[PDB]
């Protein structure tokens, strides 16, 4: 049982990814957007669940390489760190198609770049956090989009829409969007019965989602996809730390309360 | 633990020039390096070719003899005994000794020596198959006619009886 | 039985040949380029199998004995050193032939060398770890390649690449390449249950990639089958040595550990 | 009937030039101007249509060679990269030359790029995006307008006017100027109306460019060239993925709704 216990204490620890319409949604307009190089920016509140629903979109096209040539990436993901210049930004497409840089200038990188991007043959630059890279380098992915005609998704916060907005070409070229939902309504219920039934993978004790238990995660995660999970781990976590083997009233209350 | 080198046992009858080949190719050396190590200048590369215009003196072997660890007695064997002549050019080989043992005899290159006492055979001055005249003892890294690649045990059958 | 043991784990400690998909292809692609005497550079990251690739292909097209003439190599496999000039190669090649040549000079080596080229007939010329040589010495090469219309396959990592995008001329004439496979995807579980017995030769424990031992291989090797080659090697070492039956999850983890 | 499709979804997805009288005036202009020897700046708003323009004057008049003499090519287009460099910008301009980088210092680098450029004989130079580049190369760019007498314009937005109003000799030698208009209005209309005609290259569907449709096209472009090519075309995909043979009020209204 104790092994059992550390199992069930791993596992929650361990994030999932549960697909609802969100990501369906995101992934839908994805799609729609790589079928014709069409160049978004998917916007969004924070620790709302965008990053995950753009992980999924990468895995789906689970590259396919042949037995001689360079493997065909349809879909490229990069999360530019905090003041990400060009280089690093060159340094990261690079990297991700599996090709290791070679030390010199800042030509030399992009045009490594721009080789590795036309041979792989790559769809999509999905740019997480895209509110974090330095002006200086919007030129370059300009370009990128421009001449080699990779529909790109600048992905980030709403602050990533301010940071664009000063900006001149980078606004206008890059202007569809998708703005994440708040999920509230009958559809979070759903939600959150569908992240009991799989996410918790706790033993059937008819649960259900009541009327109280709904009342406190809507006065906890205020619509939050990630907040309705830190709290649903958390609480189970701490159902099972003290021998509980199902979540009651009590640990929610704890868990909200410590939260607000 | 001693100061050592890759030393090399002589055969019987091998030559001077082959013996350095041999000691020179286990070593990695060169004739200059092997005469530099020896403190005798490039006479040693003068002895590969079998050039003895100042036969090689009783210390120019005493030397050799205290790096390639052979006694002075069993180098001065190798070379043709005292009086006795020697043609440094062409130089000859007899196929069925070199296959019996992979090595070049001195008395191969003596001028009174035609004929393999123990093969009764003609020895050769030249490749048989293509009439290239053999390169230094000390130069055969292997058994075969540079310009031909024809093994040197196998010249044996084209040898004449 | 000791003596036994000594014997497999001198079987392991020693690197053993193994047939892949990608060595195969390889095969193909160096067989295409002989027929057509084309250039070619077989390129990939460190630790991805080149090397072993190259000398089993070498090793396929054995050297013929021949009677009238001297004997003729289909390819040439030299690993030069580096930062090593053009005698250096000339040197080596002349070397990997049955032919020798000392004294002289460069002109004369080079000379040389284009004589027993052209009377091997050689067909390919194997450079592994191309970009050891000095930049120089791709000249020679070019003339080489051109005057005696042998195929050239520059072996190496993306180093060779940055290498001969550094300069024109040489660069002019490999207009082909062949990029080497990191083998991610369900590959993985092929060449992994295939390596359990093929390579290992010991009683199975049925892990057949179980999902703990493919989880911790993947934390690990990420593809580079040199990599699983000698963890796994090394593994059964450690394990055999203390007197244990099979690997375990124990000495995994350890030699993760000690690699992560 | 599928391949059809395809074929004319590829039609779309390529970018062809509509002949139109602003694209008229730059050629008469640029003509002008290298009759003249005047170093001009081009300056226009974004999405106007600068940088198709310009590359329809330099694919007018090709540079006609001689049998064994280097080609008299008389204009040199290029779109140096964000804050090029004075050798970035030599890179660019000997890489439009057809003569391949020889490595080397600044020095040297603008020596060759000297004698490439007198050697080929060119007449206007052409600069597109020219707000990128540091102003270290303004001076050279400068030096030679002045010593080659080659007429050197400038492409970019307006914001390529303040950064030649920040330094003084660059400011006063690129005087001439011609901004790029809105064309709306009854010209916007003829654009419409001939860019149904050859551009969307559908079957005559009778909408004959409806007013309708062009106060859609006005609230949701209003009046970009650029903006009109993305809405146009993505309507026109639109409506050939459903089957619709013809476009539709529904699609243009989803696709002016997605951009504003
Ligand atoms: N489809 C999903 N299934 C399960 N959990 C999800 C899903 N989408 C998001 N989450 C949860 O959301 C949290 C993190 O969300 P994510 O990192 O995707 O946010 P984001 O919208 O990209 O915002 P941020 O910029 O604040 O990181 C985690 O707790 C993760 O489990
Ligand atoms: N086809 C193969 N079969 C068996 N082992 C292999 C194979 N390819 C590589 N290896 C293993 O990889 C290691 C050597 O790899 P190899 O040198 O061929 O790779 P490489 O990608 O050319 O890299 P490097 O240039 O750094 O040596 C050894 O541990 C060897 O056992
Ligand atoms: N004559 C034309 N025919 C068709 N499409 C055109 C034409 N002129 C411009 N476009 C469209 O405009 C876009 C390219 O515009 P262009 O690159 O000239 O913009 P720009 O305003 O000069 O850009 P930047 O803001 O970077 O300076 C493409 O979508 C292209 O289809
Ligand atoms: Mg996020
Ligand atoms: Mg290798
Ligand atoms: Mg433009
Ligand atoms: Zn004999
Ligand atoms: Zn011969």
């Amino acid at each position: 049982d104790d092994e059992w216990l550390q199992a069930e204490i791993a596992r929650l620890k361990g994030k999932s990814i549960v697909p609802l319409q969100q990501v369906k949604t995101l992934h839908d307009w994805l799609d729609g957007k790589r079928k014709a190089r069409k160049s978004c920016r998917v916007v969004g509140e924070s620790r709302t669940g965008k990053t995950v629903a753009c992980d999924a979109y990468r895995y789906r096209h689970k590259p396919q390489q042949e037995a001689g040539r360079p493997p065909t990436v349809p879909v490229v993901y990069i999360r530019p760190h905090q003041k990400c210049g060009p280089k690093d930004l060159f340094k990261k497409i690079t990297e991700y198609l599996k090709y290791r840089v070679t030390k010199g200038t800042v030509s030399d990188f992009r045009d490594r770049t721009i080789e590795v991007l036309k041979g792989c043959g790559v769809e999509m630059l999905i740019i997480d956090e895209a509110d974090r890279l330095k002006p200086e380098t919007f030129a370059d992915v300009r370009d990128i989009a421009e001449d080699l005609g990779i529909a790109v998704v600048l992905v980030g916060t709403d602050r990533l829409d301010a940071v664009i907005k000063r900006d001149e070409q980078v606004l206008e070229r890059f202007r569809a969007h998708l703005r994440f939902g708040k999920l509230s309504g009958e559809d979070f219920k759903n939600t959150v019965e569908m992240w009991e039934q799989m996410v918790l993978k706790l033993p059937v004790s008819s649960n259900l989602k009541s009327k109280e238990m709904l009342r406190i995660l809507t006065s906890a995660t205020e619509g939050y996809i990630g907040r309705l999970d830190e709290i649903l781990r958390e609480a189970a976590i701490r159902s099972l730390s003290r021998g509980l083997k199902k979540i009651d009233k009590a640990v929610l209350q704890e868990v909200a309360k410590e939260y607000k | 633990v001693k100061p050592w080198l890759f030393l090399i046992k002589p055969y019987e009858g091998e030559s001077l020039s082959h013996f350095l080949g041999r000691f020179r190719r286990a070593n990695h050396l060169s004739a200059s390096g092997l005469g530099t190590l020896a403190g005798i200048g490039a006479i040693v590369a003068r002895w590969e070719r079998f050039h003895f215009n100042p036969r090689p003196s009783q210390q120019e072997l005493e030397a050799i003899a205290s790096v390639v660890e052979v006694d002075a007695q069993r180098l001065a064997q190798m070379l043709p005994p005292a009086g006795v002549g020697m043609q440094h050019e062409p130089i000859r080989l007899c196929g069925a000794c070199y296959a019996e043992s992979p090595c070049h005899r001195i008395e191969w290159q003596y001028k009174s020596v035609w004929k393999c006492d123990r093969h009764q055979l003609k020895i050769l001055a030249k490749c048989p198959n293509c009439q290239a005249p053999f390169k230094m003892p000390a130069l055969w890294e292997d058994g075969c006619c540079h310009r031909c690649r024809m093994p040197f045990a196998e010249m044996a059958k084209l040898q004449k009886v």
